[PDB]
């Protein structure tokens, strides 16, 4: 049961959030 | 004392059908370049970007995307034909910056109004070791 | 014997290899008329095989469990023919070649265009110099002592 | 003229080639429909949060409640476990 | 004639002659003394 | 505009003098080597005729004779194949 | 008085970044005009990596060797 | 922009300026060689870093040096 929660958590949600966030930080202009 | 000739718009441009090699968005928001020259006749010349264009008799104006394209075409105009050229940088504000020939004299001919830049008065082997400029912003060749 | 090996004259595996080789060539030989030239060729290979194994057995080569000669290069005096003696021969020939080539390079180095004789060989000079290699060990030893072998402060 | 230091957008080709500039072909009442209904999604930061958390929890839901008739990984092995080369 | 001997002295030609002689020699030596892992004469 | 047989007599003298001058075709290579790079250039530029001369006629003559050389080699190679077929083949048994 | 070594004299190159460093070359001409920072002109038996066989050196970068 | 420097080993043969494809270099007066001229790099913001000048220098060692440094649109040779 727990792998069905954490495998999509770190294999889909976490990479999407990290890639979007890093994209924003990397494209920012001060 | 030298006065740069101002860029005259309404100066005609060479006869050319257009190419995919010309300007892009860079010219709109960043900068582009303009080379002018005087031709004795209508000639065919190779464009630094497309194929072949027809240089017009009299003043010619040609907008290019990079400085190196202006200097390449100008080198050829001075070589194959015997043509004087100038070129400028143009910003999207309309401001123009005269670039070449900077003195009215070509830079390979020594002109006395010229000030030294980046000249180090030593052999190249006398540059210090990196450790001696470490943690300082300097580079051993900046001295 | 040495290294747990056995002399190839005493090795069953060695004789089994000679047997299987010869019977293999004879299996090829059964296909041709005995007067034919392929037949004589396979017979010559057979005689050459027997000569091979008999010579390896004679000259004292040790064999592994594989039935194949193994060479003893430790310097054991029973096996100098396996390395030390052909090795001295090699060093004589290689020293000859290098000493002669060095003699040529020294001979042409003060020419007006040295590279000219490096791409087009001065064959008369080369023929004059080839037989210096016969005495290269004395020549090089004498140069080492005299200080002509090594360039100064390099 | 094609070169004018006054207007560089024209000089550098900064045009809208296929932009229509015509008025709305969408009739109203349809427009007000979508304007009132899609309005909560027009705040970009809020939409980002709603998509990451909404889609994330949605994913967690269909993953936690999946059936073996859909995924072989939930169904688990249905055969007697085989025997290793030398071992179990 | 002098030019032809010169051409025959050039690096690749002298190399083919030299190594061709060396090859014939080594071939004939392996023809009269085939196989041989050792120097048997001691 | 009247097509006809056109040649010139004795344009190049048959001699071994330039056999002995490596890189004779190039004004730079003919000076001989100062470094080993020379040796490679001599071989990379050997058939680059339009780099040796700008005269189209000379280039065309080199090209033509070179084609003769190629055909000579091809005929020697076919001579090899037929001769080996006659002398070192099982072609009759086959 | 003449400055620098005699013309034709063999000198040892002391410039560390020179292709001919610790080698020797022959003096051609020593520019007697002062304010010239590298007056000694040396020719070499071997070309450097720029296919150049001559170079100018300072007085303290050549050491006359017989 | 790339840094470009001249060293007083320069003999003023003008070949670095002739080679430069973006006009970075000039010949200025000087008293240290016979040609009475020395190179200079007053426009390194246009320097693309191709080192044609270095290929052109006859001095041993070089009297032009191009130290490739912070990249810009001009130094990357971008027409876009
Ligand atoms: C750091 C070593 C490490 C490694 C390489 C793994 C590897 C793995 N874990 Mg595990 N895990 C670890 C530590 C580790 N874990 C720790 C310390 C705990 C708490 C006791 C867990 C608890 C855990 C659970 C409950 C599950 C996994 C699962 C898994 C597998 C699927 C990946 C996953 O679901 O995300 C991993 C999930 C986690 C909760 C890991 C985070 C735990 C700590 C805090 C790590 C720190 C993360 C931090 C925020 C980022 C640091 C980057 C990195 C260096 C860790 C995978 C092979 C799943 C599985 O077995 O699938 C079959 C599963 O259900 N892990
Ligand atoms: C890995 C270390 C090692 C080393 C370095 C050696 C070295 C040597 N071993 Mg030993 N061995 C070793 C391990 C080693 N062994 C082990 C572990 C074992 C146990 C299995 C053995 C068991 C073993 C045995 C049983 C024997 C040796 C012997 C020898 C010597 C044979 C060569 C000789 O006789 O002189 C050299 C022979 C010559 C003819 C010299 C002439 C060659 C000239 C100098 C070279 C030619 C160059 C050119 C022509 C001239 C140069 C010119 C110049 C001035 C420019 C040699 C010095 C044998 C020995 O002691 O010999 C008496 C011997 O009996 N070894
Ligand atoms: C196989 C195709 C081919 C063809 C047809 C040519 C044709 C030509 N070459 Mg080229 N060449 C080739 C291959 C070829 N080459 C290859 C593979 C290389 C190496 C990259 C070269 C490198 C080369 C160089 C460097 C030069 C030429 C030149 C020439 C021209 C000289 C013509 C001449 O004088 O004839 C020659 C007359 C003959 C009678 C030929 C007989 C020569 C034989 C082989 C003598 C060698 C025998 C030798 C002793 C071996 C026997 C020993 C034994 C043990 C086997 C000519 C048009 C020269 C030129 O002027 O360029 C325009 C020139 O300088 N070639
Ligand atoms: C460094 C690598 C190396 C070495 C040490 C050897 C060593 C040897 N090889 Mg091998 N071989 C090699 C690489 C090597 N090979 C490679 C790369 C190939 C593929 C091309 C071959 C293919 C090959 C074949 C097919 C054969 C050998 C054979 C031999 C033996 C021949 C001895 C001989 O010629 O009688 C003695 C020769 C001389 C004494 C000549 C020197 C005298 C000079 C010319 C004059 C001296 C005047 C004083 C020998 C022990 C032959 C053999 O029978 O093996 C046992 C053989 O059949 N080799
Ligand atoms: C009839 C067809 C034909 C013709 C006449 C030419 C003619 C020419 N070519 Mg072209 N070309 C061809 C086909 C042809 N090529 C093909 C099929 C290719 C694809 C590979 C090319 C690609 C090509 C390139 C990239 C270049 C040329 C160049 C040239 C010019 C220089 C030739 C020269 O001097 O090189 C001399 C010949 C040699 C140095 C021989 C090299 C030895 C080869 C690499 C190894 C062969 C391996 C061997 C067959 C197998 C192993 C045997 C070995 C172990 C002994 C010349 C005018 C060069 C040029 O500068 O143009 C002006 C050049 O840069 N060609
Ligand atoms: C019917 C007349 C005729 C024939 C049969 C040929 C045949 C050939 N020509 Mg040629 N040619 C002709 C007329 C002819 N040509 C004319 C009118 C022109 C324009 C003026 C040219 C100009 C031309 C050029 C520039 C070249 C050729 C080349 C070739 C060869 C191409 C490769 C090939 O196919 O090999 C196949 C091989 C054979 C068929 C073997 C038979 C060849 C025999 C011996 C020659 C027969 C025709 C010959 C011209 C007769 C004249 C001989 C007499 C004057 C003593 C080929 C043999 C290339 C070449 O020269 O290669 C060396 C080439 O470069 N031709
Ligand atoms: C591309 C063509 C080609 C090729 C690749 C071969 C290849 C071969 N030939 Mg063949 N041959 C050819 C053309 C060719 N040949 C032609 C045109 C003829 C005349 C019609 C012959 C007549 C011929 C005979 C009679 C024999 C061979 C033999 C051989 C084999 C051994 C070569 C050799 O003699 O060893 C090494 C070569 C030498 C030591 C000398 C080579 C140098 C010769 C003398 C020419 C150099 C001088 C030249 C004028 C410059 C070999 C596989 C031999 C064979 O089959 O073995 C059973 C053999 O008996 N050939
Ligand atoms: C910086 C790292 C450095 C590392 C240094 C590593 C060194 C490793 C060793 C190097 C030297 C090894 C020498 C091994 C000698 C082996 C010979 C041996 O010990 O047995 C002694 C050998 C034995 O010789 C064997 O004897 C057998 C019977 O017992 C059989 O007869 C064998 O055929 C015969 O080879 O006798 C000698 O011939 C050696 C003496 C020869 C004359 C030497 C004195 C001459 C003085 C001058
Ligand atoms: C020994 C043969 C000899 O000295 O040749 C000397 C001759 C002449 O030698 C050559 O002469 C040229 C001027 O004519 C140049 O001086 C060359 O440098 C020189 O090698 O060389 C040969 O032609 C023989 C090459 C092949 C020898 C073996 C033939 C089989
Ligand atoms: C005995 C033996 C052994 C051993 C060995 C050893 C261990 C050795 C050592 C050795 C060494 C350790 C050596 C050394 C070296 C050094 C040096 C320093 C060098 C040199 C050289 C030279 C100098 C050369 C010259 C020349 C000549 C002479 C000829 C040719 C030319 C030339 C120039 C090249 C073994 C067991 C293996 C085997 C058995 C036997
Ligand atoms: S690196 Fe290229 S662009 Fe820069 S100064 Fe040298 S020649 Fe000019
Ligand atoms: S190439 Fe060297 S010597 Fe010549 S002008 Fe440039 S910096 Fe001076």
């Amino acid at each position: 049961n727990l792998p069905s929660l954490f495998v999509p958590l770190v294999g889909l949600l976490f990479p999407a959030v990290a890639m979007a966030s890093l994209f924003l930080h990397v494209e920012k202009r001060l | 004392g030298f006065t740069p000739p101002e860029l005259d718009p309404n100066t005609p441009s060479p006869i050319f059908g257009g190419s995919t090699g010309g300007l892009l968005r860079k010219a709109q928001v960043e900068e582009f370049y303009v080379i002018t020259w005087e031709s004795p006749k209508e000639q065919i010349f190779e464009m630094p970007t497309g194929g072949a264009a027809i240089m017009r008799e009299g003043p010619n104006l040609l907008k290019l995307a990079r400085k190196e394209q202006c200097l390449a075409l100008g080198t050829r105009l001075r070589s194959k034909y015997k043509i004087k050229y100038q070129f400028y940088r143009v910003f999207p504000s309309g401001e123009v910056q005269y670039l070449h020939p900077k003195d009215g004299v070509y830079p390979e001919k020594v002109n006395p109004g010229r000030q030294g830049v980046g000249v180090n008065f030593r052999s190249i082997g006398k540059n210090v070791s990196p450790i001696e400029v470490k943690f300082t912003g300097k580079q051993p060749y900046d001295l | 014997d040495i290294a747990g090996l056995t002399p190839c004259k005493d090795s069953k595996q060695f004789a089994k290899r000679e047997k299987q080789s010869i019977k293999k060539l004879e299996s090829s030989l059964k296909l041709y008329a005995p007067d034919s030239a392929p037949a004589l060729a396979i017979n010559a290979t057979i005689e050459k095989t027997k000569r091979r194994f008999d010579n390896y057995g004679k000259q004292g080569l040790l064999c592994g469990a594989d039935g194949l000669p193994h060479l003893i290069v430790s310097g054991d005096q029973r096996h100098w023919g396996e390395f030390i003696t052909p090795g001295i021969l090699f060093l004589y020939i290689a020293g000859w070649i290098g000493w002669v080539g060095r003699s040529y390079l020294i001979a042409i180095r003060d020419d007006k265009k040295p590279t000219q004789k490096e791409i087009i060989i001065d064959v008369p000079l080369a023929t004059r110099l080839v037989f210096r290699g016969f005495s290269w060990p004395i020549a090089a030893y004498r140069e080492l002592l005299n200080g002509e072998l090594v360039a100064k402060d390099v | 003229v094609y070169f004018d230091l006054e207007d560089l957008g024209n000089t550098t080709g900064q045009w809208d080639l296929y932009g229509s500039d015509a008025p709305s072909p969408y009739n109203s009442l349809q427009s007000k429909f979508f304007e009132t209904f899609a309005a909560p999604f027009t705040k970009r930061g809020l939409l980002l949060k709603f998509l990451i958390l909404g889609g994330g929890s949605t994913l967690a839901y269909f993953s936690a409640t999946a059936s073996g008739d859909i995924l072989p990984i939930k169904k688990g092995p249905q055969l007697p476990p085989q025997l290793g080369p030398r071992l179990g | 004639m002098r030019d032809l001997k010169t051409y025959l002295s050039v690096a690749p030609v002298a190399s083919t002659l030299w190594f061709a002689a060396l090859a014939g020699l080594l071939i004939e030596i392996n023809r009269f003394f085939p196989d041989a892992l050792t120097f048997p004469f001691f | 505009p009247e097509v006809k047989i056109l040649v010139d007599r004795d344009p190049i003298k048959t001699s071994f003098e330039q056999w002995a001058k490596p890189g004779h075709f190039s004004r730079t290579i003919a000076k001989g080597p100062d470094t080993t790079t020379w040796i490679w250039n001599l071989h990379a530029d050997a058939h680059d005729f339009d780099s040796h001369t700008s005269d189209l006629e000379e280039i065309s003559r080199k090209v033509f004779s070179a084609h003769f050389g190629q055909l000579s080699i091809i005929f020697l190679w076919l001579s090899g194949m037929y001769f080996h077929g006659a002398r070192f083949s099982n072609y009759e048994a086959w | 008085p003449p400055i620098g070594p005699k013309r034709g004299a063999k000198v040892k190159i002391l410039r560390q970044e020179s292709y001919w460093y610790k080698g020797t070359g022959s003096v051609v001409a020593v520019d007697q005009d002062p304010n010239t920072r590298y007056p000694v002109v040396v020719r070499f038996n071997k070309v450097n990596y720029a296919n150049v066989s001559t170079n100018n050196y300072a007085l303290d970068e050549v050491e006359e060797v017989k | 922009s790339h840094s470009v420097k001249i060293y007083d080993t320069c003999i003023g043969c003008t070949q670095c300026v002739r080679a430069c494809p973006t006009d970075v270099l000039e010949m200025i007066p000087w008293g240290g060689c016979k040609a009475k001229q020395i190179a200079s790099a007053p426009r390194t913001e246009d320097c693309v870093g191709c080192k044609r000048c270095e290929s052109a220098c006859p001095t041993d060692f070089l009297s032009v040096r191009v130290y490739l440094w912070h990249e810009t649109t001009r130094s990357m040779g971008l027409a876009y």
